[PDB]
């Protein structure tokens, strides 16, 4: 019935002795920056304790005063209040206990489901594994999209940027990439920076409706929260993702707006009076994103055996990142977009003109690129994606002739309809991720010519019906392809026989 | 204790207090003799606070004694505020004497927690064809009317107020922020003459008022709406221009000792906006439905202020100067406007297909327009010639005469139900009305009228 | 900038000079007197007028202090006036003592007991505090009735608290968390 | 819906546990405020002198 | 500019009678303003032009291409607008000038589209002909006003 | 469940008041590091007037 | 003596020293008890120096002791640096133990004087046909490398590294300016697998390192190259990206508070480029030749960074995605790629006429291909069809098997001389090989090998 | 306000006076600009001689210091 009687006893097992504490006094308070007088032993990055259980971080250790930023609300602090060193750097809870929970930038639970039971803590700011401890990226990360998984493949330990204007599917593509991991073995992390609280709740409600929440850690730093918390949230989420990588496992992290993290870091810098550069950003804004993104990596078996002290052996761990950036009117030459495009392994560009023309996934395959390429693909998709590339390239070259197709030469007229049918195949729906076998049916059907008698307007119902047919009469072949995405003469003949039988009766 | 004015520069005032009696951030101060209120914004140090005047400083002098009130601006809240016009300090700015308040709240407050947010998709009908089609509003959702100067933000909001607030059974708050004093007078007489003033609280801070007034008027109106939401009621909150809140911060930011950021804006643009926008929400106690008009400096949607605003709203309605320059109203851009309720799982496949169908036709025509200018129409293929006709008609069929615009249009106002909105556009896309001249769809409410206008 | 930043050159100049000429006690009195004179309302008003030259303002201040300033101190006053820094004299006087204290190997502690005061108590802790700090300690005990039972020891940025209020604070955050 | 019943019950009881702690703090404060004497103050000062 | 321009207003009978201590009763008073602003090569994105267009009850845009084309009044009817509309007109002009600005705004658009097209319908030819006449009528000489 | 919680809540509401005094004396004892019982008697019987 | 940290603001650290012990500009300082190096940038005066941390500043505090080293950042030089990976300070980042160094050199020095310059222009025989004919490199010259990813950039660097070492007795140095840690690990294994690792020294400044590291890595790699040149060698200096060297200078200039120049670059842009580029020259002992990858911001060739870099380039090698699809793996574009050495007053009339003849034929063929496509192959004259046949033969003879590409090509590598290169192309232009099939001129090396591949 | 170039701990005016007008002391060094204290008779545009054979040009003649 009651609980209060068995908890008080523990409180009577806590130290009451005096402890030496280095202390200062608040001299000025403004815009979220408290300037303190004293604290001669505070370290750059150490956390300061203010009256009321409020904490700060020291960022300007000048000769005569300390410039500190509040990791919470600063409107209750005042001149003459006492400030105390803690002797600690910023650390967050880490481990499997965070899966299926919503937390703030400091790891406190905000979902209301109860206290987290994490068995360890780790530092938010850490260095990335050095050059010699890494392993080449050669394992796939399926996003469930035919346009991305076939032409812009993402591998385990890669950093792929999602870039484009406002309201064109950037968030949808990254959330669907998280939903597709519920059965894969990859743990997922979603970091929300500067978003409104009701938007973050619609993504979590959608992760829960699709069964992906139990495999995801949600880190939130909403638009009303301190710029210091919005600046630190990506590093906190990265630290939670690094637990699985350093212990021999695989993780995926989404930074929903690195451009909002840059805006929060600019606010703190101009208020500390640091010298400004282009677009008023501080001189180390490149180092801000680079220090974060170089942690997303694949580490060798020797690093995992060294870290685990022998416990885990023979396994290589990884952290894959999907940072998101918003462009203004397609201007990729802006300062922050230019920095991140140069740091990442590849870019997925979404376009407003394609999105308004009904091409829902909006991926501009003509400029999007993955430097890892075919090494991040299974054998079946690597074999069927080669012709898809040639057909879309031919369509981009001969697309004005669509209105003069009659006057076109037969060879060219054949290429033009193939290009238009492969282009219509790339269109997909939200919250509908496709498996390696199901993507292979669609890519195989187009690449082997099975759409030449299908009106460009019926290509989609043809795809949807073909998958539903194979799910019922060829369940064993789909299960076989889904083991490793393998390909051979028996699978090729098996898929062909099923598509020919489909056309003969359905 | 008591303080002395030490430095007056424009709207910003420094007040020095005993080092043991320094007033808190956002605390309200009163000048002795002069009727002026100052809000502490920063504690410079040595007992001095930096504050902004909530009035004029022409009568202020150095050495005037200032009094600490021990709290932030406290405005009257509840039933006593209905049918009254008030300033930023909550004083009545109508001749109806004092307000019988039974409680005062502080304008500064925390945003509702992550566990207090509530999700709903109840569809709200507006009666406008373009909005009901591409920007379906939802009860308890956040709407934004984005646009430059002279394209219809006030007019469209007034039409919505008329098509929603008048029927709305609950209460309503109207906040005029940096508005023209003439619009405030016309709206007050309009609510009074329509007998709806009894269920509407009016807070006004026009362009003739000091920066501090235009910087806190939005918090005053929102504080009154929050009292009603927390009573378990359903409320409507209309803000005339929320840009004036950002601009008042830009006007005062440099005098507050802050270095400027990109496009000469305060370095606190995104946080000052988030602190206001996160309070305008529908929690688990009651629901605030809100419509905000958002000014776009020089018609550039990439300007930091408009660009930072989109992420805070559920429905984004975009007004275009190029459409208004062709005599077309409402000048909503169907290819730039968006809504979260636009989802087959929220509304239906028939509505969604009609909306995407209209957008597809208008997106393709945006590229043929230049092709027709150079060369000629003859050089197009028949499918392009046929598409160009439907696009020009759909563009015109999006135009609807509004009752609030009769003074300008000269014609009577019209109200179109979403059913008629869907039916008409579907027919035009099918090509059923390809027998009608292009001029018949301009300002014709329902498609039926278009069939009648073609005969005149 | 911080008055301390502006007073650092002047104070270090006074100290390097007092030390190389064995005058570390004479300058303390001279700076304390100069700081004092400048703060008076009549002198404060005089120093803020546009009619007087830098030499005239400097001279007027040496005349009020008189013997309190040795030849060198009067010249230092002329340097401070020439540079228009007569508003920093209280700050210049303060930082001089800090450089001197680090030199003499001493500290001015500021003890605050709850309800008891005894000659035995002050020394009982001055031994440990001296041992810990590796300096001579000039205790400055006082009364803090606010405390239920205990003492708060402040020395430099170090604050050794053994007050029951401190144990209350700890117990309170522990119980509400 | 099943999990929401248990988290509601444990949240309310925890909120009560914190209120009980605040009353206990006040009690301990009133008790010490009527129990400290010279024989105890010397023990507090001499104990601190070893820390 | 907002502190200057908000003084130009119309005041009620109650306001005038209070100020004139009962001397003037039954009379409303007014101050109408006509501020002028200069742009550089038509650029309205400049800080000062942006501010003033957002304060007034309307604007009259004068265009240089039209001035050189012979339309000397040079009023661009598509960009110019009055936020008082028909309430600022006498009954005769209010009825006769019904939708003329929005009709002129649409005629300027129809002309550019039909420049290189084949013969169009009667509706199009009729609108194109009617548009060229109101455009020539709006032209007037300096110092020659009309009742 | 919200109706059930109210039935048990009114039982703990008064049951907690019967033990806050113990939490106060043990708290005072741990803060002082010595016995406090001699000064607990009049506080334990009177503090309950505001709980 | 020793100083004390007085201020810490990000990567910028101020240190105070005794008046008789102030460290010099560019002097390296060591923090006691922490592995952190500070490079002195400016002497503020009053004993205080401003320096940039060559590492992270997290956990540092005011009052820590700092030690002067007496010289600039000093790095290991000579034979021991071959087959090793090092950071900006010369530390072995690979887990292979300490470097077996015999000497250390400071990274800052003046460029060779006016009297130290070589007496003329000497071509560097790369052994690659397309490069030695159309893009002739001068010894001591700077080559700009342009193109995207997946077009053979890395393989071209490895072939140059092998040829300078085996055919010219030289060595190579690679400076990873803003290197990606994944690509830095992949490149190290590719060079080990290709057996070229023992012929090159690797210096990496990774993207996650502070601005000061990325700015100084180019000088560390250049200091190792200077040592080999003094030995009596011709050396190759590869710079991973020269745009990132410019950006690191912009970042450091902003951190030090300097007033920015046109387009936001540092005021020292031309001087920082000149200090690096003027050390790369042909002296009277040896010659450092450099291959530098170039990035163009917003595709604008007039932007200050491209503009400044192009002023120091002697040749431009462009790698083409289209050419790669054709199957020519070298992938150098013969029409877009250029060299300042392509002058008859430098390479003689024979080399110049042969190269311009190939370019003339390749230009005409690109025009004729659009004719063949739009109108058909029959529309061409007999002379034009004969030219097309020689152009196709020329285009395939520009291909070559590299010793590092045997894994991809399945054939042994070839090193063609300048003499064999000129003689081979001269014959095909004159028609001496018009009877042979074009395929006989694919992946063969010298012209006698085409004649033999033909008999079969 | 802000601290100027003459305001240094070693500029001790114990003997308030002026001597040596053709010689000075370097106060600070940054990106090719030097501040010198004490060159009382230096002309605008004059050549200044530093140790190791280096020369400077006088551009800013202020109350308290010379910029070169
Ligand atoms: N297949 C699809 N893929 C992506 N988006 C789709 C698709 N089909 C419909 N949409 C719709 O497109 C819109 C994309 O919104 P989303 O939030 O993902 O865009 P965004 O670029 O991330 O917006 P924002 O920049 O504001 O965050 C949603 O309304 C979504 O439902
Ligand atoms: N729907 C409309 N019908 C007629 N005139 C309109 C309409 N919308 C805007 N206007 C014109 O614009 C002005 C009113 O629009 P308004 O709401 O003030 O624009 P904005 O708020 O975007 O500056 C009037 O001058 C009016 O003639
Ligand atoms: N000389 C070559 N001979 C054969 N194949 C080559 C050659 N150069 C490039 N390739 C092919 O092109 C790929 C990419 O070349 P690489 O040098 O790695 O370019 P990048 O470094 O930009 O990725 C190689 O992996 C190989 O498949
Ligand atoms: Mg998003
Ligand atoms: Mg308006």
């Amino acid at each position: 019935s009651e609980i209060s009687e068995i908890i008080k006893g523990r409180i009577e097992k806590l130290d009451v002795a005096s402890q030496a504490r280095n202390e200062g006094t608040i001299v000025s308070v403004s815009d979220g920056i408290v300037r303190i007088y004293g604290l001669a032993d505070v370290m750059y990055g150490e956390m300061i304790e203010f009256p009321g259980g409020v904490y700060g971080m020291a960022l300007n250790l000048e000769q005569d005063s300390v410039g500190a930023v509040v990791l919470g609300e600063y409107q209750g602090l005042a001149e003459g209040m006492n400030a105390k060193c803690t002797g600690r750097i910023l650390e967050v809870p880490v481990g499997p206990e965070l899966l299926g929970r919503v937390v703030d930038a400091l790891g406190n639970p905000i979902d209301g489901k109860g206290p987290i039971d994490a068995k360890a803590t780790d530092a938010v700011e850490k260095v990335a594994p050095g050059v010699i401890w890494r392993k080449s990226v050669d394992q796939p990360v399926q996003t469930g999209y035919k346009s991305v998984d076939a032409m812009i493949p993402v591998g385990r330990g890669q950093r792929e940027l999602i870039i484009g204007d406002r309201q064109i599917g950037k968030t949808a593509l990254a959330v669907d990439a998280i939903i597709n991991q519920k059965d894969s073995g990859i743990k997922c992390v979603y970091v929300a920076i500067g978003q409104k609280q009701s938007t973050i709740a619609n993504v979590v409600r959608k992760l829960e409706e699709n069964g992906a929440l139990a495999n995801t850690i949600v880190v939130a730093a909403s638009a009303s929260e301190s710029a210091a918390l919005q600046y630190l949230a990506p590093y906190s989420g990265c630290t939670m993702g690094e637990y699985f990588r350093d212990r021999g496992e695989d993780a995926l992290i989404v930074y929903d707006d690195l451009s909002k993290q840059a805006v929060a870091y600019r606010q703190i810098s101009l208020l500390l009076r640091r010298p400004p550069g282009r677009e008023a950003y501080p001189g180390d804004v490149f180092y801000l994103h680079s220090r974060l993104l170089e942690r997303a990596s694949r580490v060798s078996e020797e690093y995992v055996e060294k870290f685990t002290n022998g416990a885990v052996t023979g396994k290589t761990g990884s952290l894959t990142a999907l940072p998101i950036i918003e462009t203004q009117a397609g201007d990729v030459s802006a300062f922050v977009p230019t920095n991140v495009i140069s740091i990442t392994d590849g870019q997925i560009f979404l376009e407003s003109a394609m999105f308004n023309s009904g091409i829902r996934p909006a991926v501009n395959a003509g400029i999007s690129v993955s430097r890892v390429g075919g090494a991040a693909q299974t054998k079946i998709i690597k074999k069927l994606s080669g012709g898809i590339r040639t057909a879309l390239a031919q369509y981009r070259e001969l697309a004005a002739f669509a209105q003069f197709a009659s006057d076109l030469d037969e060879a060219t007229r054949k290429q033009l309809e193939h290009g238009q049918r492969v282009t219509e195949l790339m269109k997909q729906k939200q919250y509908a991720p496709m498996s390696i076998a199901e993507m292979s049916l669609s890519l195989y059907a187009a690449e082997r010519g099975f759409l030449q008698d299908v009106e460009i307007a019926k290509v989609g119902s043809f795809e949807q019906a073909l998958i539903s047919y194979f799910q019922r009469e060829h369940a064993a072949l789909l299960a076989k392809i889904n083991e490793k995405g393998d390909f051979n003469d028996e699978i090729d003949a098996g898929i062909k026989a099923g598509i020919e039988k489909f056309k003969a009766t359905q | 204790s008591s303080g002395r004015i030490v430095q007056i520069i424009g709207a910003v005032i420094d007040v020095e207090f005993p080092r043991d009696a320094v007033p808190s951030i956002y605390e309200a101060l009163k000048v002795q003799g002069v009727e002026t209120t100052l809000e502490v914004q920063q504690q410079l140090g040595d007992g001095v606070v930096r504050s902004i005047a909530m009035g004029s400083t022409e009568g202020l002098k150095r050495g005037l004694n200032v009094d600490s009130t021990g709290a932030a601006i406290s405005v009257p809240v509840g039933k006593a505020t209905l049918g009254r016009i008030m300033d930023v300090l909550g004083n009545p700015i109508d001749e109806a004497g004092p307000i019988g308040e039974e409680e005062r709240w502080g304008i500064h407050r925390e945003a509702p927690s992550y566990a207090d947010q509530a999700g709903g998709n109840e569809l709200l009908e507006t009666g406008i064809k373009v909005i009901d089609l591409v920007c379906p509003f939802a009860k308890g959702g956040k709407v934004g009317l984005f646009g430059g100067a002279g394209v219809g933000k006030t007019v469209n909001m007034m039409e919505l107020i008329r098509n929603i607030a008048i029927e709305h059974s609950g209460y309503s708050v109207f906040a005029g922020v940096g508005e023209r004093t003439r619009e405030g007078n016309d709206f007050y007489h309009e609510m009074k003459d329509s007998n709806v003033l009894d269920k509407v609280a009016l807070v006004y801070g026009q362009m003739n008022e000091p920066p501090g007034n235009r910087l806190r008027v939005a918090l005053t109106g929102l504080t009154m709406a929050e009292k009603f939401r927390d009573e378990g009621r359903d409320v409507l909150l209309f803000i005339d221009n929320i840009y004036r809140y950002t601009l008042a911060g830009t006007e005062v930011s440099a005098l507050l000792g802050r270095m400027p950021s990109a496009v000469g804006y305060q370095p606190t643009l995104a946080e000052e906006m988030g602190v206001l926008q996160e309070r305008i929400t529908s929690t688990k106690k009651g629901s605030i439905t809100s419509i905000q008009a958002v000014y776009v400096p020089a018609d550039d949607l990439t300007d930091p202020s408009p660009a930072t605003t989109f992420a805070h709203l559920d429905a984004t309605v975009v007004l275009s100067r190029d459409i208004a320059s062709l005599g077309i109203y409402p000048a909503v851009d169907p290819l730039d406007s968006t809504s979260r309720q636009l989802d087959p799982l929220v509304i239906g496949q028939d509505h969604y297909d009609t909306a995407r169908g209209v957008q597809y036709v208008l997106q393709r025509y945006k590229e043929l327009k230049d092709i027709i200018a150079i060369l000629g129409m003859d050089e197009l293929s028949e499918a392009d010639k046929l598409l160009v006709a439907r696009a020009r008609k759909i563009q015109r069929f999006l135009s609807q005469p509004f009752f609030v615009a009769e003074v300008f249009t000269g014609s009577p106002g019209k109200y179109v139900s979403l059913k008629d909105t869907i039916a008409g556009f579907k027919g035009i896309l099918n090509g059923d009305y390809d027998h009608l001249p292009e001029q018949a769809f301009y300002m014709v409410g329902g498609i039926e009228e278009a069939v009648e206008k073609a005969k005149k | 900038a911080e008055l301390t930043t502006l007073a650092r050159p002047y104070a270090k100049a006074a100290f390097e000079y007092a030390q190389a000429h064995q005058q570390l006690a004479d300058w303390s009195a001279a700076l304390g007197v100069l700081a004092a004179v400048s703060q008076d309302d009549t002198v404060r008003q005089l120093l803020k007028e546009p009619q007087l030259t830098s030499s005239a303002k400097a001279q007027s201040l040496i005349d009020v202090c008189g013997d309190k300033l040795n030849a060198p101190a009067q010249n230092f006053v002329r340097t401070v006036a020439e540079n228009k820094r007569l508003e920093l004299l209280p700050t210049i006087a303060e930082m001089y003592e800090q450089l001197k204290a680090e030199q003499e190997k001493s500290v001015e502690v500021e003890v605050t007991s709850a309800f008891t005061l005894s000659k035995e108590q002050q020394d009982k802790l001055a031994k440990a505090l001296s041992a810990r700090l590796s300096r001579e300690v000039r205790l400055h005990a006082s009364e803090d009735a606010s405390l239920i039972g205990g003492v708060i020891i402040r020395a430099g940025d170090l604050v050794i608290d053994g007050s029951v209020r401190g144990k209350l604070a700890k117990l309170a955050e522990a119980l509400k968390s | 819906a099943q999990a929401e019943i248990e988290q509601e019950l444990n949240s309310v009881k925890d909120a009560l546990r914190a209120q009980v702690g605040a009353l206990a703090v006040t009690g301990a404060e009133k008790i010490l405020g009527a129990s400290i004497d010279a024989n105890a103050h010397e023990q507090l000062v001499s104990k601190l002198a070893a820390e």
